[PDB]
RNA sequence: GGCUCCCAA
RNA sequence: CGGGCUUGAGUUCAGUGGCGGCAGGCGGAAUUCGUGGUGUAGCGGUGAAAUGCAUAGAUAUCACGAGGAACUCCGAUGCGAAGGCAGCUUGCCAUACUGCGACUGACACUGAAGCACGAAGGCGUGGGUAUCAAACAGGAUUAGAUACCCUGGUAGUCCACGCAGUAAACGAUGAUUACUAGGAGUUUGCCAAGCUUCCACAGCGAAAGCGUUAAGUAAUCCACCUGGGGAG
C-alpha cells in the first residue's frame, strides 16, 4: 500500500513535469504502477503535487 | 404529480390537473383565514382599469408570513395546504411560543419538521437566514428585497434563486429570469425551492375552467372596428399593421423600464 | 442484500437439519428467497440497476430448478418449504 | 458428457493419432466388456483395471507393428449415437471391412461381435464399428 | 511548462527540452479531431 | 466497523483557538454521529502545489476513525456548510493499508 | 471481398431509401 | 341530518 | 420404479482482483462569453486568396465575473452476456478465479415460443445550451461544383423520464463436454493453474489459412442455406 502522503517518495516516479513516468521507463510490474499512478492522483486532488 | 384526464368528452380530452399529492389536510386554519371580495378590474372610482377580470370562484385568504421575525423559536409543521390565491402550496406552522403561521411550501418539506428564522437557525430547507449566513452557491427561495419589509423576490410554484457569491455587504443573486443583481446580505431568504413545480404542465381544457379561475374572454385587437382599436378596420381580414396596444404603445421589442431608474446600478446582467 | 456469515448460519439453522447443512436444497431455497427479496428492495431505490436485474432473475431460475428437484424427490418437503416460506405466487 | 462410449472411442482414436503408448479411461461395466472385446479380437495390446475411490479408471496398452509402425486399429466409429439409436436383428447384422473388421454389439445374451451374435442368433443394439 | 532559465547554448537547450516533452507533437495532434475507432486501430496497427 | 482516513485543509487566516474550535467541531459531529477515533494528526501549514480559493498556503489536518458506513454524508453536508474549509477528501481503508496506518502510528 | 457485390445493396438501398423520402408528407 | 367523493377550495 | 456413491452441478468458508453496474459529493488544465486596465494596425485563413472580425478601439496581455462540456501523463493491460466500461472519492449492489479436508447428492446441457438488455443516429415532454456541427448562407476552385477547401450557422451533440429495436451489433466463426505436439511473450494468487497475444506437428481445408482460445478428433441441442436478378 503506497501512502498518498510522503509526496517526496511519490517524486521519484515523476518526470520534470511532473507527469507519471510510463512503466517500461523503470521497474515497477502493472500492480505496483497501478497503485503509484492512484496515489499520484489522490495526491494531486489534496493538492500535495501540482497538476503541471 | 399530473393527473391526465380521460377523454370521455371534448372538453376533457385534453385537461391535465394536479394530483393534490402533497396536501395532508383540506380545512384551512380559521383564525388566519377570511374571505375576500372581487374586484372585476375595477378601480375605487368604479371604472374598470384592467380587462378579463371577473367572476370565478369565492376564495377566502390565507395570511402568509412572508416577513418571519420569529427569531429563534422553533416551529413544528403540521400540514401541507391548498391555496387559492397563489400557484404554490403552503404549510401550517405551530410555534412551541404557542403562534400559528402560514409559509410558502417549499419543495421537500414534509409534516412532522422543524423550522427556525433567524442567524442562528440552520441552513436547512425551510429555514429562513439573513443572506449573511447562507453558504455559497445554495438554492433559496422568498428573498427580501428591503431589511423588514418580508420576501418578494421568488414565489411562484418551482421557482428559484441562487446565491453565486458574496461581495461584503451584498450579495449576489441569480434569478428564476436570468437576471444577476445584488441583494443587502442583511435581507432573508428562505432555504429551499418553492414546491408543486409541475404546475407548470396543467392543462386547462376547456373555456370554461378559465372562466372558473376568474378569467374573461380576451377579444384580438384585428377583429375590432378602427374607433376601438388601432389595429382594427378593413374589408376581409387583415393584418392590422405593426402591433400596438388601444393607445398605440409597439408590442414587439420597444422597452418599457424607465432609464433613469436608480436600481439599475445593482443589476450586473439583465435578462427578461 | 444485507447479508453475513451471521444471517447465513442463522437461515441454515433454521432450514435443514444442522447448522452446518450449507448444501441442503430447503437451505439453498431459504438463502435464494432471502436474497432476492433484498435484491428487489435494493432495484425499487435503483431502478437503473439492469445489472442487479438479471442478476434476480438468475437467483429466480436456480430457485426454480431447486423446488422443481424438490418436487422429483420429495414432494412432502416442498409443500413444507413453499408454506414455510410463502413463494408461490 | 454426452455419450461415455463415443468419448472412450474418441480418446482411443487421439490417442492413436498422436502415437501414444498408453490411454488412461474413466472406467464403466459395458467400456470395460468393450476393452475386454478389443483385447481378445486383438486390437490392444494390454489393459489392466484400477478401483481407486472414484468409478475406476481403464489403462490400456495401444499395439504398434514394429515392422511398419502401424497400429492395430486404423478406423473406430460409433454407431448408435444417444441421439439416434439404432438396433439391428441376427439376420440384419452389419459386416465390417466386408468380414475383415468387427462390429461390437450388445445383445441380450451380452456384449459380444457380431460374428458370435450371428452364430447364436440374437440381434440387439450396434454400438460401434472397429477395424 | 518548461523552463529554462538562463544566449545559443540557453536556446539549443530551450529546443532540446521542447523536444524532449512533445509539444509540437501533441499539439498536431489536437489540432484535428480523430475517432476513438481510428485511435484504436491506430494503435493496433503499430 | 469500518476504517476511514480524512485530510483536510483549512485557510491560513484563522488562529490557534479557530483551529482546535473547527478540528473539535468536526471530532465532535462524528462522536455523535457515533465514530470512535484512532488517531488525529496535524500538519500546520504547508504550501500547497497549485492556489486554492486565491490563496497559495493551507492548514492541513488528518484524522484516522472508525465508524458505521452511513456518517460519511453527514460529514460531507457538514464540510460543504463550513465556509473555513476549502479542501477535504477521505478514503475508505482495506486491510493492507488499515496495517500500513499502524505501522505508520507505532513508528 | 470483390466489392461489386457490396455495390449493388448499396444501389438498391439508395433507390429505396429515396422513395421512401419522396412519398413521406404526400398522403 | 350527517356520510362519501371531487377541485374550481 | 426403488435404493446407493462423489468425480459433474450447486451451497458454505477463506484468499485475491477488477475502466463491472447504479447513486451522491469534489477537482484541475483547456475552451466560450461579459466587465475593467495597457496598447495600436492588423487579426484570421489558404496551394493562393476572399468572405469574416477591427480607430464607434480588434488580435495580443493582465485581473474580476459567469456558464457548459471532456477527463493529458498513467495507458497497453483488465472487466462485462453482449452493446460497452478510463479524473478523484464514497455508499449500495453484482460477479469472476483459486483453494476447502464443510454440506446436498445428478439436482445437468441446450432451448421453438416468450421476456429482458441492446452503439450511433432519430421521436415526445421539461431543463440546459460552451465546443463541434447535418440542413442552410456566404467566399473560393472548376467547363459547371447542389462537393472536397475557408468563414458563419440551426437541429443535434449534454441531463431526467419515456419511445424506437437497428449496425462491417465482426473473431464476418452459436452454446456445452471430453481428448490431442512444440516454440516466443504476457496479467494475476501460489513450479503451476485461471487468462490474454503471435509462429507453428498431426489433422483439417478449394486455397488463403486454422492449429489446445481449432476451422483437429468425437457426442447433445438450437439457428440458418439450396443459382443470379426481380426483392427484403
Ligand atoms: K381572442
Ligand atoms: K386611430
Ligand atoms: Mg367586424
Ligand atoms: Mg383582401
Ligand atoms: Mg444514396
Ligand atoms: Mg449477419
Ligand atoms: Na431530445
Amino acid at each position: 500500500y503506497i501512502d498518498y502522503k510522503d509526496p517526496e517518495f511519490l517524486k521519484k516516479f515523476l518526470n520534470e513535469q511532473g507527469k507519471i513516468l510510463p512503466r517500461r521507463i523503470t521497474g515497477t510490474s502493472l500492480k505496483f504502477q497501478r497503485r503509484v499512478a492512484q496515489a499520484v492522483k489522490r495526491a494531486r486532488h489534496l493538492a500535495l503535487l501540482p497538476y503541471v | 404529480g399530473i393527473r391526465k384526464l380521460k377523454p370521455t368528452t371534448p372538453g376533457q380530452r385534453h385537461k391535465v390537473i394536479g394530483a393534490f399529492d402533497k396536501i395532508t389536510a383540506s380545512t384551512p386554519e380559521k383564525s388566519l383565514v377570511v374571505g375576500k371580495k372581487k374586484t372585476g378590474g375595477r378601480n375605487n372610482t368604479g371604472k374598470m382599469t384592467m380587462r378579463y377580470i371577473g367572476g370565478g370562484h369565492k376564495q377566502k385568504y390565507r395570511f402568509i408570513d412572508f416577513k418571519r421575525t420569529k427569531d429563534g423559536i422553533p416551529a413544528t409543521v403540521k400540514t401541507i395546504e391548498y391555496d387559492p390565491n397563489r400557484s404554490s402550496r403552503i404549510a401550517l406552522l405551530y410555534y412551541a411560543d404557542g403562534a400559528k403561521a402560514y409559509i410558502i411550501a417549499p419543495d421537500g418539506l414534509e409534516v412532522g419538521h422543524t423550522v427556525m428564522s433567524g442567524s442562528e437557525a440552520a441552513p436547512e430547507v425551510g429555514n429562513a437566514l439573513p443572506l449573511a449566513n447562507i453558504p455559497v452557491g445554495t438554492i433559496i427561495h422568498n428573498i427580501e428585497l428591503r431589511p423588514g419589509q418580508g420576501a418578494k423576490m421568488v414565489r411562484s410554484a418551482g421557482s428559484f434563486a441562487q446565491l453565486t457569491s458574496r461581495e461584503g455587504t451584498y450579495v449576489v443573486i441569480k434569478m428564476p429570469s436570468g437576471e444577476v443583481r445584488r441583494i443587502l446580505s442583511t435581507c432573508k431568504a428562505t432555504i429551499g425551492s418553492v414546491g408543486n413545480s409541475d404546475h407548470a404542465l396543467e392543462k386547462s381544457g376547456k373555456a370554461g375552467r378559465s372562466r372558473w379561475l376568474g378569467r374573461r374572454p380576451h377579444n384580438r385587437g384585428v377583429v375590432m372596428n378602427p374607433v376601438d382599436h388601432p389595429m382594427g378596420g378593413g374589408e376581409g381580414r387583415q393584418s392590422g399593421g405593426h402591433p400596438r396596444s388601444r393607445k398605440g404603445l409597439y408590442a414587439k421589442g420597444l422597452k418599457t423600464r424607465a432609464p433613469k431608474k436608480h436600481s439599475s446600478k445593482y443589476i450586473i446582467e439583465r435578462r427578461k | 442484500m444485507y447479508l453475513d456469515s451471521a444471517k447465513k448460519a442463522e437461515l441454515f439453522e433454521k432450514y435443514g437439519k444442522s447448522v452446518k447443512d450449507t448444501g441442503s436444497p430447503e437451505s439453498q431455497i431459504a438463502l435464494f428467497t432471502f436474497r432476492i427479496a433484498h435484491l428487489t428492495e435494493h432495484l425499487r431505490q435503483n431502478k437503473k440497476d439492469f445489472a442487479t436485474e438479471r442478476s434476480l432473475k438468475m437467483l429466480v431460475g436456480k430457485r426454480r430448478r431447486m423446488l422443481d428437484y424438490l418436487i422429483k424427490v420429495d414432494i412432502e418437503r416442498y409443500r413444507a418449504i413453499i408454506k414455510e416460506l410463502g413463494i408461490r405466487r | 458428457m454426452t455419450d461415455p462410449i463415443a468419448d472412450y472411442l474418441t480418446r482411443l482414436r487421439n490417442a492413436i493419432m498422436a502415437g501414444h503408448r498408453v490411454v488412461s479411461v474413466p472406467a464403466s461395466n459395458i467400456k470395460k466388456e468393450i476393452t475386454k472385446i478389443l483385447f481378445d479380437k486383438g486390437y490392444i495390446l494390454n489393459y489392466k483395471f484400477e478401483e481407486n475411490d472414484s468409478q475406476g479408471i481403464i489403462k490400456v496398452a495401444l499395439k504398434y507393428d514394429l515392422a511398419h509402425k502401424v497400429n492395430a486399429i486404423k478406423k473406430l466409429k460409433r454407431v448408435s449415437r444417444p441421439g439416434l439409436r439404432k438396433y439391428v436383428g441376427y439376420r440384419d447384422m452389419p459386416r465390417v471391412l466386408n468380414g475383415l473388421g468387427i462390429a461390437i454389439v450388445s445383445t441380450p445374451r451380452g456384449v459380444m461381435t457380431d460374428k458370435e451374435a450371428r452364430e447364436l442368433k440374437v440381434g440387439g443394439e450396434v454400438l460401434c464399428y472397429v477395424y | 511548462m518548461i523552463v529554462v532559465p538562463v544566449i545559443e547554448r540557453a536556446l539549443k537547450r530551450f529546443k532540446r527540452k521542447f523536444e524532449k516533452t512533445g509539444a509540437v507533437r501533441e499539439l498536431r495532434a489536437r489540432q484535428a479531431f480523430e475517432k476513438p475507432s481510428v485511435a484504436k486501430r491506430k494503435k493496433m496497427q503499430k | 466497523m469500518n476504517n476511514y482516513e480524512t485530510v483536510f485543509i483549512l485557510t491560513p487566516v484563522l488562529s490557534d483557538a479557530q483551529m482546535k474550535e473547527a478540528v473539535d467541531k468536526f471530532t465532535g459531529l462524528l462522536k455523535q454521529e457515533g465514530a470512535v477515533i484512532v488517531n488525529e494528526e496535524n500538519w500546520g501549514l504547508r504550501k500547497l502545489a497549485y492556489p486554492i480559493q486565491k490563496k497559495s498556503t493551507g492548514f492541513y489536518q488528518l484524522v484516522e476513525f472508525q465508524a458505521n458506513p452511513d456518517v460519511i454524508a453527514k460529514l460531507e453536508t457538514n464540510f460543504r456548510r463550513d465556509e473555513r474549509v476549502i479542501r477535504f477528501l477521505t478514503f475508505r481503508q482495506d486491510k493492507f493499508a488499515a496495517e500500513y496506518a499502524a505501522k505508520r502510528r507505532s513508528l | 471481398p470483390n466489392g461489386k457485390k457490396r455495390k449493388r445493396h448499396k444501389m438498391a438501398t439508395h433507390k429505396r431509401k429515396k422513395r421512401l423520402k419522396k412519398n413521406r408528407h404526400k398522403k
